[PDB]
RNA sequence: UCUCCAGGCAUACGCGUAUAACAACUCGGAUAACCAUUGUUAGUUAAUCAGAAUAGGCAAUAAUCACACUAUAAAUCACCUAUAACUUCUCUGUUAACCCAACACCGGAAUGCCUAAAGGAAAGAUCCAAAAAGAUAAAAGGAAAAGAA
RNA sequence: AACUGU
């Protein structure tokens, strides 16, 4: 009976739920890059969106502030944010976050892995997947259809 | 309650052997054309992200080193440059991680 | 004027910097120890090898 | 490093190497990681901590901050007189996450100090079925609060 | 009697 739910049940309880995804946000934002199960990196994928934009929002912001001490457990990051997180994504307008599916571990309970990083960070790019080449034998003729058209 | 009677083996071997207990092949199978090694359609590969991860440790221990500290997260944008590279303009006012591997190929 | 939290270990936290923020708190409380006697005593009330 | 929990440390008793390092990955842990498993090697240091002569003479009056002060359950060798000996530091205990319960049993287990500075982790993954159990919440009403006999 | 999903 899941129809309708807009949150996953994680954690101990609501509040655990938030205390862990306090915990992988401050992880996340300290490295930029992190490695969690699928259903738990899915959740927390829109929370950190959300924060981008309250960097955004500026420093002078109270209640940026507040939330921003309350996410991030280390207060060595709340400058980092306002200073280096937000100016990146002036720019962007959304999707900072990337989020890509990781095999699952063989650990004998074989979760769902994923791996949530933040875009334009210095970290070695991930294997992402590429497009087909418009060279290849069905792109061609579309290539041909399209210079009909 | 108890069983009444022994199961015979051939009732058991109809049971385990039915089709929907038997176990499934897979269709989903892709090969990875970076490392040339297996994959799923929507799984990535490991060969390579071996390589991403270690060097991802080996960046993240010389980062380590050069805080020092704990709760020393810079305010500033953090960039990695290899030996062979040197720091441009735009890249003042950043912190520098330097390695002494020169650039890989797949890093850019 | 952005009131930035201070960079300090939490004091919750299973680390030895949080430990060491436990530690401090209680050095205030004998910091705040009026009598010299209380001193003593709060400082040989707990018996270790 | 972060989140959260709040009986901890010594001795007795019991146990008897379960201690520690290394090497193994078969067995043991009711799964792994890791070892508590397997093999090998090592260990616990005491003049201070603990354990391991004789014959006579003579005794009224508790404690309780012991003073007052009462009470009833009625509550402490010494020192004298003789005899005998005549220059001494070895032995043993010391480890541990440990014991009694057939078990790595949600049980039993004395004393002293202190109450977090000590000591710890409820989450193998995913799903959120029904049914069932526990917990929280109740529009209107109140047996269809803590008041009386 | 009150009290409450009895
Ligand atoms: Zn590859």
């Amino acid at each position: 009976i899941s129809h309708g739910r807009v949150y996953r049940r994680l954690g101990l309880g609501p509040e655990s739920r938030i205390h862990l995804l306090r915990n992988l946000l401050t992880g996340l934002v300290r490295h930029e890059r992190i490695e969690a199960t699928w259903a738990r990196a899915d959740e927390m994928r829109g929370y950190a969106e959300k924060l981008i934009d309250y960097g955004k929002l500026g420093d002078t912001n109270e209640r940026a502030m507040r939330m921003a001490d309350f996410w991030l457990t280390e207060k060595d990051l709340i400058p980092k944010l306002f200073k280096v997180l937000a100016p990146r994504f002036q720019g962007q307008n959304g999707n900072y976050t990337r989020m890509l599916q990781i095999p699952n571990r063989k650990e004998q309970d074989r979760a769902k892995m994923a791996v949530i990083e933040y875009k334009g960070n210095y970290l070695p790019p991930l294997p992402l997947p590429h497009r087909d080449s418009n060279l290849t034998l069905l792109n061609q003729l579309l290539l041909g259809l399209q210079q009909d058209l | 309650a108890a069983p009444k009677n022994r199961r015979t083996i051939e009732v058991n071997r109809c049971r385990r052997r039915n089709p929907q207990k038997l176990i499934k092949i897979k269709n989903n199978i892709d090969i990875c054309p970076e490392c040339g090694h297996l994959k799923q359609k929507h799984v990535l590969c490991g060969y390579c992200y071996e390589k991403v991860r270690q060097e991802t440790t080996k960046i993240r221990q010389q980062i380590g080193a050069q805080e020092g500290g704990p709760f020393r997260a810079p305010s500033v944008e953090t960039m990695v440059l290899y030996t062979g590279e040197k720091p441009s303009e735009k890249d003042q006012g950043k912190r520098i991680v330097e390695r002494n591997i020169k650039r890989p190929s797949w890093f850019t | 004027v952005a009131r930035y939290p201070p960079i300090v270990a939490s004091m919750t936290a299973d680390s030895k910097a949080a430990r060491q923020r436990r530690v401090q708190r209680w050095q205030a409380t004998v910091h705040a120890a009026p009598s010299v006697d209380e001193k003593i005593r709060i400082l040989t009330k707990m018996q270790f090898k």
